[PDB]
């Protein structure tokens, strides 16, 4: 009974070192994923705003042409 | 040929084990080379209890040296009698045990135990009639304590009908390495209650006090403490190492000193701690004074269940009995009456180096409960706030094993109290 308790203790220590490593690895991957997403969405929205301003500058040149 | 296999583990275990071998090797006339140059055969008649013979007829300790890091054993090796030991008999890891019982018992120590059992098996198998085993260790660290107890379990499994004996150094705040010492000792005592037949409780509190309030050493080193331990260990093993009117062996000792299987924790005593030899009456008074005890319990707080005492040197056997009998019949409040003739006395002619008279005492007293209380109180002061426990849960232990170890120590205390009052 005692040997089997010995086995249990040490397998538990391995299991815990492992679950800790695993958890860390996952936590990192989720945060880096969410990070890239968010950053990209900010740049995309910026570029979208700029591009609307380009389109608007067509409708201002195209519209000066329509006074003739 | 009633051989004993000696094992020493951890820093404390190897430091005092080494001194031990220094002392007895000198008493048996062996030099640092394993070569005999003594003048009697009283030195050689039972030399085989502790020493194996060599090819050139040299003597080599039946000793196994164990540690989870190499430092101390490098020191042992480079010390005075370092080369006497069988080099195959040094068994060690590299990583240490961090004053952590769990690492010695369950993780780091588990990885080394089998190689130790291999050297053990190699030493047992060439024994004409092996008596049992003797382990030197402390209970407050990680290796001697965790791994030492693990070892005792394995040895009991492989040699269930041999005697297991320990010299166990108990921690004290006075002379302390780390705060987790009570945890490690409470876990270790629990093993010792189930798996030893005889344990000599060597309290570091007492050794400090004898060193400070008596030897007048103002800053006592571990060498000072180990010098007392060395003397006590030599005295306590005199009757095994030497021929007398008694044939002493470990099993007979256990039978005559242990009336209840769990109460096998002994308080040792020594006298003296000098050109004037002591007289028999002084030996007798000193030995039984609390100040000559090495466990830091006062024997007047409890009762003696049993006592074994030797006197070393050439003296008056008649005066011994007179004095022995006298100190009983002056202090009958402190011996049990329901165990007739519970104090036994012997004499060896060979004294130890540097004394012409000495006396050593082995007492099974209920006053030893004081020691276990001291540890329990300290354990509980931390455990009630689960302080410091992460060091052990991180090696796989649960609080449960703690709660149980606590419980079994308090039961031990209750048991000693029950017999102090019978
Ligand atoms: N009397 C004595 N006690 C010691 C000695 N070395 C360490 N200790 C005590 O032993 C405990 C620490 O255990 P230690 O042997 O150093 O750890 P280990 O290597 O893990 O077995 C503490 O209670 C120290 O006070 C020694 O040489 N003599
Ligand atoms: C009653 O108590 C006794 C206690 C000890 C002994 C003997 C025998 C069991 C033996 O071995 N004893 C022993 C061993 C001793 O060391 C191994 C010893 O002192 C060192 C000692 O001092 C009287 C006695 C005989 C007894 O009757
Ligand atoms: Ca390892
Ligand atoms: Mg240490």
């Amino acid at each position: 009974e005692k040997r089997e308790h010995e086995r249990e203790v040490i397998q538990k220590a391995i299991e815990e070192n492992n679950n800790f490593i695993k958890m860390a690895k996952e936590k990192l991957a989720q945060k880096m994923e969410s990070n890239k997403e968010n950053r990209e969405a900010h740049l995309a929205a910026m570029l979208e705003r700029l591009q609307e301003k380009d389109k608007h500058a067509e409708e201002v040149r195209k519209n000066k042409e329509l006074k003739e | 040929m009633r051989e004993i296999v000696h094992i020493q583990a951890g820093q404390c275990g190897n430091q005092i084990g080494a001194k031990f071998w220094e002392v007895i090797s000198d008493e048996h006339g062996i030099d640092p080379t394993g070569s005999y140059h003594g003048d009697s055969d009283l030195q050689l008649e039972r030399i085989n209890v502790y020493y194996n013979e060599a090819t050139g007829n040299k003597y080599v300790p039946r000793a196994i040296l164990v540690d989870l890091e190499p430092g101390t054993m490098d020191s042992v090796r480079s010390g005075p009698f370092g080369q006497i030991f069988r080099p195959d008999n040094f068994v060690f890891g590299q990583s240490g045990a961090g004053n952590n019982w769990a690492k010695g018992h369950y993780t780091e120590g588990a990885e080394l135990v089998d190689s130790v059992l291999d050297v053990v098996r190699k030493e047992s198998e060439s024994c004409d009639c092996l008596q049992g085993f003797q382990l030197t260790h402390s209970l407050g660290g990680g290796t001697g304590s965790g791994m030492g107890t693990l070892l005792i379990s394995k040895i009991r499994e492989e040699y269930p009908d041999r005697i297991m004996n320990t010299f166990s150094v108990m921690p004290s705040p006075k002379v302390s390495d780390t705060v987790v010492e009570p945890y490690n000792a409470t876990l270790s005592v629990h093993q010792l209650v189930e798996n030893t037949d005889e344990t000599y409780c060597i309290d570091n509190e007492a050794l400090y006090d004898i060193c400070f309030r008596t030897l007048k050493l103002t800053t006592p080193t571990y060498g000072d403490l180990n010098h007392l331990v060395s003397a006590t260990m030599s005295g306590v093993t005199t009757c095994l190492r030497f021929p007398g009117q008694l044939n002493a062996d470990l099993r007979k000792l256990a039978v005559n000193m242990v009336p209840f299987p769990r109460l096998h924790f002994f308080m040792p005593g020594f006298a003296p701690l000098q050109y004037r030899a002591l007289t028999v009456p002084e030996l007798t008074q000193q030995m039984f004074d609390s100040k000559n005890m090495m466990a830091a319990c006062d024997p007047r707080h409890g009762r003696y269940l049993t006592v074994a005492a030797i006197f070393r040197g050439r003296m008056s056997m008649k005066e011994v009995d007179e004095q022995m009998l006298n100190v009983q019949n002056k202090n009958s409040s402190y011996f049990v009456e329901w165990i007739p003739n519970n104090v036994k006395t012997a004499v060896c002619d060979i004294p130890p180096r540097g004394l012409k008279m000495s006396a050593t005492f082995i007492g099974n007293s209920t006053a030893i409960q004081e020691l276990f209380k001291r540890i329990s109180e300290q354990f509980t002061a931390m455990f009630r706030r689960k302080a410091f426990l992460h060091w052990y849960t991180g090696e796989g232990m649960d609080e449960m094993e703690f709660t149980e170890a606590e419980s079994n120590m308090n039961d031990l205390v209750s048991e000693y109290q029950q017999y102090q009052d019978a």
